[PDB]
């Protein structure tokens, strides 16, 4: 045996399972490029002290 | 079930499902990567935009530093 696939049915289920789950690797993607870009600005070491300036 | 099957293999198959999920989020990455950007584009231009207008704005205006006029001050001459 080999190509043929005697389970022809390809269960959506699982399918959707993972499609389920790239809804949760949505958000954690969405959030982890969103922090490559929002944990960037929170410069926690004390950056530019009075207004912009030297 | 003992994770999926046995005889088959769930293998084939559930690597092509991994794929949409690793897909459906770099659809999603894309539109985000803009939303993050983008709130930067406004200022990104407007930081661009007064370097631009200061510039021809005060490289040939120093009637200002004089006071609020020059010329049109037709009146009695002298020297």
């Amino acid at each position: 045996g080999a190509m043929g696939s005697e389970e022809r049915a390809i269960p959506i289920w699982w399918v959707l399972v993972g499609v389920l789950g790239g809804l949760l690797l949505l958000t954690i993607l969405v959030l982890a490029m969103w922090k490559v870009g929002f944990f960037k600005r929170n410069r926690p070491p004390l950056e530019e002290d009075d207004e912009e300036g030297e | 079930g003992a994770m999926g099957s046995k005889g088959p293999d769930i293998l084939v198959v559930l690597l092509s499902v991994m794929g949409a999920i690793l897909l459906i989020g770099l659809a999603a990455l894309l539109i985000w990567k803009l939303l993050i950007t983008i709130h930067d584009r406004k200022e990104f231009a407007k930081f661009e935009e007064e370097r631009a207008r200061a510039k021809w704005d005060t490289a040939n205006n120093p009637l200002y530093k004089e006071a609020t006029s020059t010329f049109t001050n037709i009146t009695y001459r002298g020297t």
